[PDB]
């Protein structure tokens, strides 16, 4: 589902529940979620 | 953030005048006047639009939070 | 504050030693080192005489102040002209300025905080000031630049009314978007045990359920989504039977969550646009959820004038109308002319004229206390152009076609959103606690009675003698 | 036949003709102009008028009212027949311009 | 005539003591404009008294 | 062009706001702390 | 008849509560003092409130 | 009442056009066809492709109001309605970006499409004689050949800027012949919708459908659509010297000029005039000009967006004011 | 602890806006908040055709209901989970509905800080679009509503004793008028009386492609009028614009309406101070209608809306019914409000530049006055001066200067308004009504003067001086608050200083004022309370105490 993005290198990294939530890669202590793959609908008005 | 596509009152396109109207800033040096004089609009309305206009994603777009 | 000492015939600061200063060295604290400057004290400067330009040297001065504008403070000097208004005009909007919404910071997508309002397309204003360039305001702006045609029309503009066009609005005129934040921690009790995040639930082949179709696969809701009535953004679980204290033991008891969420709750959608997990300083997770809203204008939105006359939205009217000055230029908000008298704010009447003829040279004007641009060569920018020297053109109404009998003063003024929309404060209740229509929870020490009956108000339905309106309400 | 686009209101008509009002639904100040130009120039007709009554509705309430001898239910379909006579010479003398240059 | 009431009430007695409280209601209120069509006054100058 | 005494004052403001700034009431005492 | 009339109908009705109607006529005008320092006196002799 | 009217100044007089049987003793001006097609005219000034200037004599301010009214709103035109987003990771919302496809002129006859039957389902709207489809698909990339300095968002990053010319249409459902004369474009194709920066990309899908300006400012047909009543200025007690040439330097070069080597000034080119009633100030002009403007006269101007040529809104806006009134006339009046 | 306290059902809080198409005893509701403040309503024999489609157009259907409580105390069921058509089908005869607020309800309309009792009035409700209590503007005097995105909380009864309570004793057409004074405190307003002096303005004259427009724009279309013959014919067919006002008041002959006050108007001259006539006046001045005509004069404050005992619409309530009047007052609301957009109206800065023959005056004049104000320095330092009797040495020099500079302010505050050209929005507000005097007129264009706080003038904020730009022991005018440049010119640093002191006094006792809203007007309702007039005309107390024979000494209610 390509959940976890980093703050600051910005690595596209996912891991499942309980396992030391951090980055793999630099070891910044917070993470951001990626847009959805769904469809969402607007309106131009 | 972005230049509008249209103007408020009118409506008519002032988008396509805006990196035509840096361009004229830069180089071919005139005033901010007759270089947006020479460009389209005559009227004070549309003119508004290219005249105070603050670009802020050229400073957004240093917090890029895709890459590093 | 520091001042310019004067010798006894003139200045000390004489015409060489400023030009050292607009060409880099000999800064500030050199003019302090040289004797030209010095700073003054309230009961020190009992014991001086100073004059206000230089046109003022007499043999019986002590100091030259520097600036007559320093008097108007950082908030106070958004104001063009304030010399021209009377004083109550220029405190209101010391109190309207900062409630102007618009850009905050460069990072502002970049952090989440409880409440922050922004706007779609800002503008810098048309006449500056000597004060906000130093402050960088002209960097940050919050407001709109519309085109004023100050007449009465449609006479939904009675006291403190503007009228709005349809079809300016609809092109980004006072588009402004509202984020909110929801936090939660999951806490770690004593007793060996934590409250989980999950779901994802169905039911007959719908994928998910009508309640649960903004959570992904983790149970949070995901960026781009919308969200609406009682549907679930976070899904949290709590443990029942661990809020107590059973000292830890091997039994299988923490197979019992009982659930307890946060909803979202409001008139119209929001949307999601940034989730963000934490590991926060004593190992305790931390989950912040910011919640975006698109929001338009409508009757009921205020405006301010960057002068003080802040009024509501009357109607948003049709293109169609609003007449069009010839060349075809739609007025943007039309503002009822009988607030000038009353208020005495002529300092806005320059603003147009100094604004109007700003435009067409291409030269943003100074309108900075106790200077700027002069009005008689401002209108002789305005009537070289083919306009009139005092900014009255001649409309054609609309629903009409005629010509209108009277020339009217049109032209560009800064205005500027405020907070307070209709759409927070639009709260009711019909029975019982937990009401129904509730406003956003921000009111910050302005509790004004609520949906209450004071005792000021049962004295006016004695007045009227009726006795079962009392025994009713 | 639309039933629902032009009516007739009951309690501000007098008798026998004369004195008519009319509600006419989705419209707005165009017709009620230019109807109210032409009927006007109608020699028979003294008193048309046409109104608004909320900004927010599609409703336009215009009040024809003659002398004699002229119902005002015809005084409406006189000064509605002409309107289209002055939009056929409008478009004829404006596209033997476009083609004659 | 004073404008203390009491110093009229402990001299003249009661029934001039109301006479005096419907004139000088009457007078800090005539000296701005705001008619308050002294049957009013003279309600208020009788429940006190 | 030519340099002015009575418009030319009005250039002390930014130098003054150039050394020291406007939040320098805050900064000066947290630093002499 | 219309001196009758108007005479007729300008009595106070029985069941009118006119001491809330008292009350209120009197404080409405209250609530929109400001300092307005005046004098019962020549040139500026005495402070009146 | 009271011909070509005066322009005063603190005032303007003679506003209404009170030419009715009843403005007299005497039953003057009734309809008469006969009439009115030999006295109204047309006169045209120039025709663009994108620009039409032209003039209306004989004629009432009450139906070219009318006229200039219907241009704005019941003229029809498409614009983008619907738009779906897929993974949109840049920095302008989707609100934001959804509004700006609007608001863009697509160059397309309006007469090829068919209104929305607005009670019917999601999937039953949009059919092929009713919907244009336009997709976009930008992703940045960063340009391996950098320059000797990071100069500007041009260089050293692939397509960082979209424009309007990136809205490739689509040939939907099963009539991809019809437009295949002419594929739908953006009247003008360098429209900056948004800037990008590497890592970020935009898919989109929009549906453009048919509706009227005063829906939506979306749909407007013309850009500015106005008119303007031709001045006059009669002047009178021929004054020349020095005074006509301060005469000259109040009004603009070419609408009264000065004899060369002969008499005092007179009036040239009265069409470039814009009133500004400057000479009603100077009290050495005072009964020697008269300003004024004809009420006949009109001259439209218009400047359309690009979708259609501004010669055919006039004779649409004709056409649709003439529907609306045979409209009527063929209902039952219902009590 | 004598806060507000008690907490009510079915009530809400929502700004306001302006709509003069809406009638005066009407507020209307938008169709969000009229969905949850319901009504209920007993069904009978006259209300089941009508509840049967409440029921079934359900909670979400605006003409719908939510609850349902049976005959026999069933429960309070809601519409809203099952229970369709079937439920609308049996609807027994003792059944209680909530409906939706609808067209024609009672409700009760308020603003917080409550003065007096037409703080506290009464509506019908009309459903709208966009969510705000509009309401029209010829009944906002009363609520001293000053709009700006000010809330007010609106109440809808719930009973059928308390409803009938609020539309009859209470509403908007039966008190027009206020207690304190009888005067009319709730008629036209701002922009109803400048649309009204340029009707009756002696040089507008119209015509048939005109008049009939403007008596279709002020009754919607829906409204048989006469048409007078013109005061002007052969010539020119012209029907002058006191001919409109003429008609507003007596449309038809089915309208009995006949009116024959006559009254005098706002700012007067005499005609010739020998003419027995009042209304040969050289302005418009003295106002003549004889029987629903107006003969003379125009429709200002003074005539035409609030104020004084000889208004218009005051004459039509005293002998034409409310009902008459309130039709009027509407009438008149929905002319204004669509003539003033078509006639246009504007101010601009060329109605404050003054025209280069006041600034000559106001150089001369003031240098003047100047001269004889200083000279009383130069003699003050010369021992002493003749000590007028209510003061000493030094009070006699502050009141010499303070009267010389309050009247210097007003001879050419009046040379001013002569010079001034007609057809100018100020000087038009000021000669008629609603808002502007010949003060501000004056203090925008030739001067401002002596700015005063706290009575005198302004003292020493420093030690022997106001400000350090002024020697020692100056009592010069420019030294100690006086300006003498008006608002168009601009002000000079001291000069802005005393004006923002001065501003800064009136601005403070305005926030002040509202912790002290209702502090006296409680405590006197402590004691003026229980007394009400019993049937043997006599006010008593509640324990039949008597207090006073006979009110106010005959018996009359001030009111009417
Ligand atoms: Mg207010
Ligand atoms: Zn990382
Ligand atoms: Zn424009």
């Amino acid at each position: 589902t390509l959940k976890y993005i980093c703050a600051e290198c910005s690595s596209k990294l996912s891991l499942s529940r309980t396992d030391a939530v951090r980055c793999k890669d630099c070891g910044h202590r917070i993470l951001l979620k990626a847009r959805t793959k769904r469809l969402v609908q607007f309106e131009a008005r | 953030m972005i230049v509008p596509v249209r103007c408020f009152s009118c409506g008519k396109v002032v988008g396509d005048k805006w990196e035509s109207y840096l361009n004229l800033l830069q180089e071919d040096e005139l005033d901010e006047g007759t270089a947006l004089s020479r460009l389209g609009l005559k009227r004070y309305c549309c003119r508004r639009m290219i005249l105070t206009h603050v670009d802020l994603i050229e400073k957004f777009l240093r917090y890029n939070p895709l890459e590093k | 504050r520091p001042l310019i000492i004067v010798s006894d015939g003139q200045s000390r600061v004489k015409d060489i030693h400023l030009r050292k200063l607009l060409d880099g060295e000999l800064d500030f604290d050199d003019f302090l080192k040289l004797g030209l400057v010095e700073y003054l004290d309230v009961n020190e400067e009992n014991d001086s005489y100073i004059a206000l330009y230089e046109k003022d040297i007499v043999p019986s001065m002590t100091h030259l102040e520097i600036e007559p504008f320093t008097i108007l403070g950082a908030v106070a000097g958004l104001i063009p002209y304030p010399h021209h208004n009377q004083s109550p005009r220029n405190t209101y909007q010391c109190a309207m300025g900062k409630q102007a919404i618009g850009a905050i910071a460069y990072n502002q997508f970049k952090r989440i905080d409880t409440l922050l309002y922004l706007m779609t397309y800002p503008q810098q204003p048309m006449v500056k000031t000597k004060t906000i360039e130093l402050i960088d305001y002209d960097k940050l702006p919050a407001g709109q630049n519309a085109t004023v045609a100050v007449m009465s029309y449609s006479g939904y503009d009675i006291e403190d009314a503007l009228v709005l066009n349809k079809s300016s609005i609809d092109r980004g005129f006072g588009r402004c978007e509202t984020r909110r934040k929801t936090t939660t921690v999951l806490k770690r009790y004593a007793n060996h045990t934590q409250d989980i995040i999950g779901g994802m639930r169905v039911d007959e082949n719908g994928d998910p359920i009508w309640q649960h179709q903004s959570l992904g696969p983790d149970g949070l809701g995901e960026v781009g989504m919308k969200v609406q009535s009682g549907q679930i953004y976070i899904n949290k679980s709590v443990p029942t039977n661990s809020a107590d204290a059973p000292n830890p033991n091997n039994v299988n008891v923490q197979t019992q969550y009982r659930e307890a969420p946060v909803i979202y709750r409001g008139p119209e959608p929001s949307h999601i646009d940034q989730v963000m997990m934490s590991v926060s300083d004593n190992d305790q997770a931390l989950i912040k959820v910011l919640l975006r809203q698109n929001r338009r204008p409508e009757l009921g939105d205020k405006f301010s004038s960057r002068h003080g006359q802040k009024g509501v939205c009357g109607i948003i009217v049709k293109q169609e109308d609003m007449p069009f000055n010839d060349q075809g230029i739609v007025p943007d908000i039309i503002m009822n002319p009988h607030g000038f008298p009353s208020r005495m704010t002529v300092g806005k009447m320059i603003e147009l004229i100094s604004g109007k003829a700003g435009v067409l040279n291409g030269t943003l004007e100074y309108g900075t206390c106790f200077g700027g641009s002069k009005l008689e060569d401002m209108s002789k920018i305005l009537v070289d152009q083919g306009f009139n020297y005092s900014g009255k053109d001649m409309l054609y109404s609309g629903i009409t076609g005629e010509c209108l009998q009277a020339y009217i003063f049109f032209g560009p003024i800064y205005y500027q959103k405020l907070k307070h929309m209709v759409l927070d404060k639009m709260h009711a209740r019909a029975r019982g606690p937990r009401a129904v229509l509730t406003r956003q929870p921000t009111e910050g020490r302005s509790r004004d009675g609520g949906l209450r009956l004071g005792e000021m108000e049962r004295d006016c339905v004695i007045a009227y003698g009726a006795s079962q309106l009392l025994l009713e309400r | 036949p639309d039933r629902e686009k032009i009516k007739l209101l009951t309690q501000a008509t007098s008798e026998d003709g004369t004195s008519a009002s009319f509600q006419i639904v989705e419209e707005d100040h165009t017709l009620g102009n230019a109807l109210r130009y032409v009927i006007m120039k109608n020699p028979d007709v003294e008193f048309c008028g046409y109104s608004i009554p909320h900004p927010s509705e599609n409703l336009l309430n215009i009040r024809i009212q003659t002398y004699g001898e002229t119902t005002a239910v015809d005084a409406l379909q006189k000064g509605l027949k002409d309107l289209m006579d002055l939009c056929d010479v409008v478009e004829s003398k404006f596209t033997e311009k476009i083609k004659s240059m | 005539t004073t404008n203390h009431v009491l110093e009229v009430f402990s001299v003249l007695g009661i029934e001039a003591a109301r006479y005096s409280i419907i004139r000088e209601i009457n007078y800090t209120m005539s000296n701005h404009g705001m008619s308050v069509d002294p049957r009013h006054i003279q309600l208020l100058g009788d429940v006190m008294t | 062009d030519e340099i002015n005494t009575a418009q030319d004052k009005w250039h002390l403001l930014p130098a003054f706001l150039k050394v020291k700034g406007l939040v320098k009431q805050h900064l000066d005492s947290f630093n002499y702390f | 008849e219309i001196a009758l009339f108007k005479y007729r109908k300008a009595r106070l009705e029985p069941g009118t509560a006119i001491g809330a109607i008292g009350a209120q006529s009197i404080g409405e005008p209250g609530t929109q003092m400001t300092l307005k320092t005046f004098h019962f006196a020549g040139v500026a002799s005495m402070n009146v409130t | 009442m009271s011909n070509i009217v005066g322009i005063e100044y603190n005032r303007v007089t003679n506003t209404t056009s009170t030419d009715f049987p009843g403005f007299s003793k005497d039953a003057e001006n009734e309809w008469n066809v006969e009439k009115f097609k030999k006295d109204f005219e047309v006169n045209i000034s120039s025709l663009d492709a994108r620009e039409a200037n032209f003039d209306l004599i004989n004629i009432d301010t009450s139906i070219a109001n009318a006229f200039r009214r219907i241009m704005i709103s019941e003229v029809p035109s498409v614009a983008a309605e619907y738009v779906y987003f897929f993974n949109n990771t840049s920095v302008i919302q989707d609100e934001v970006l959804a509004h700006r496809i609007g608001l863009v002129p697509l160059k397309v006859d309006p007469d090829m499409l068919t209104w929305v039957d607005s009670n019917l389902p999601d999937d039953e709207k949009f059919t092929d004689e009713n919907t244009i489809v336009l997709s976009l698909n930008v992703k940045c990339t960063r340009n391996p050949d950098a320059p000797k300095g990071s100069t500007d968002p041009k260089e050293l990053y692939n397509n960082a800027h979209v424009y309007a010319r990136d809205l490739k249409f689509e040939p939907q459902g099963r009539q991809s012949t019809t437009f295949a004369d002419c594929p739908v474009v953006p009247a003008d194709p360098d429209i900056l919708l948004a800037k990008l920066r590497p890592g970020q990309e935009i898919s989109l899908k929009a549906h453009c459908i048919l509706g009227i300006g005063g829906d939506h400012a979306k749909f407007s047909p013309v850009s500015t659509a106005s008119y303007r009543l031709l001045p006059q200025i009669n002047i009178l007690q021929p004054i020349k010297g020095e005074s006509a040439r301060r005469f000259q330097k109040c009004f603009p070069p070419g609408v009264i000029g000065i004899d060369e080597g002969s008499d005092e000034a007179y009036v040239k080119d009265a069409r470039k005039d814009t009133v500004s009633r400057e000479v009603l100030r100077y009290e050495e002009f005072a009964d020697k000009v008269k300003l004024g403007r004809v009420r006949n006269h009109f001259i439209f101007n218009v400047e359309s967006a690009g979708a259609m040529t501004p010669e055919e809104i006039f004779f649409k806006s004709v056409r649709i004011l003439k529907n609306k009134a045979e409209y009527l006339k063929n209902c039952p009046i219902t009590q | 602890g004598n806060l507000s306290g008690k907490r009510v059902d079915f009530s809400g809080r929502t700004v306001i806006s302006p709509d003069p198409n809406l009638s005066i005893d009407e507020v209307a509701v938008p169709d969000r908040v009229a969905k949850v403040l319901t009504y209920p309503e007993k069904v009978t024999r006259y209300n089941r055709h009508k509840l049967q489609e409440l029921i079934v157009n359900g909670p979400n259907v605006h003409p719908g209901a939510n609850y349902l409580l049976k005959r026999n105390e069933d429960a309070r069921r809601n519409l809203r989970y099952g229970d369709r058509m079937k439920l609308a089908k049996n609807l027994q005869i003792g059944d209680v509905v909530e409906r939706h607020l609808e067209d024609g309800d009672v409700v009760l309309f308020n603003r917080q800080p409550s003065l007096h009792r037409l703080s506290i009035l009464s509506h019908y409700a009309k459903i709208r679009p966009w969510r705000t209590f509009r309401l029209n503007e010829c009944v906002c005097t009363p609520y001293n509503a000053d709009f700006d995105g000010d809330e007010m909380n609106l109440h809808v009864p719930q009973t059928e004793e308390a409803r009938a309570e609020a539309i009859n004793l209470m509403g908007v057409k039966n008190n027009l008028l206020t207690p304190k004074s009888g005067e009319p405190i709730i008629a036209a307003t701002q922009d109803f009386i400048t649309g009204s002096y340029l009707i009756s303005h002696k040089d507008s004259f119209y015509d048939r492609a005109t008049l009939t427009q403007l008596l279709s724009m002020m009754s919607d279309g829906i409204e048989h009028f006469d048409i007078p013959p013109p005061a002007i014919m052969k010539p020119y067919y012209l029907w002058t614009g006191k001919q409109v006002f003429s008609l507003l008041i007596k449309p038809n002959h089915n309208s009995p309406v006949v009116i024959n006050l006559d009254a005098k108007n706002k700012v007067f001259v005499p005609p010739k101070s020998k003419s027995l006539p009042n209304e040969m006046s050289q302005n418009d001045g003295f106002v003549i209608i004889r029987g629903s005509q107006i003969l003379s004069g125009v429709m200002d404050k003074s005539v035409l809306g609030d104020g004084k005992k000889h208004s218009v619409f005051y004459t039509i309530l005293r002998d034409y019914g409310p009902q008459e009047a309130a039709n009027a007052m509407n009438r008149m609301a929905k002319l204004c409000a669509r003539f003033l957009g078509n006639r246009g109206f504007s101010i601009g800065i060329n109605d404050v530049t003054p025209a280069d023959d006041l600034k000559q005056k106001k150089e001369e004049l003031v240098e003047i006055a100047y001269h004889k104000c200083d000279e009383l320095i130069t003699l003050f330092n010369k021992g002493e001066l003749e000590t007028q009797p209510g003061c000493n040495e030094e009070q006699t020099l502050e009141a010499k200067i303070g009267g010389l500079l309050s009247k210097v302010r007003e001879e050419v505050g009046d040379v001013c308004i002569n010079e001034l050209d007609n057809w100018n929005a100020p000087l038009i507000m000021a000669t008629c009504g609603s808002k502007g005097s010949t003060l501000n007129v004056s203090q925008m264009v030739a001067v401002v003067g002596q700015q005063i706080i706290s009575g005198n003038r302004v003292p020493d904020g420093f030690q022997d001086r106001s400000l350090p730009h002024f020697p020692k022991n100056s009592k010069t005018p420019q030294s100690k608050g006086f300006v003498r440049n008006s608002f168009f010119s601009g002000l000079s640093p001291p000069e802005f200083l005393f004006h923002a002191i001065s501003g800064r006094e009136g601005l403070v006792d305005t926030a002040v004022k509202t912790a002290e809203t209702g502090y006296m007007s409680r405590r006197l309702m402590k004691s003026l309370e229980d007394l009400s007039c019993q049937y043997d005309n006599t006010v008593r107390t509640s324990a039949n105490g008597i207090v006073q024979f006979t009110y106010g000494g005959d018996g009359l209610d001030p009111l009417e």
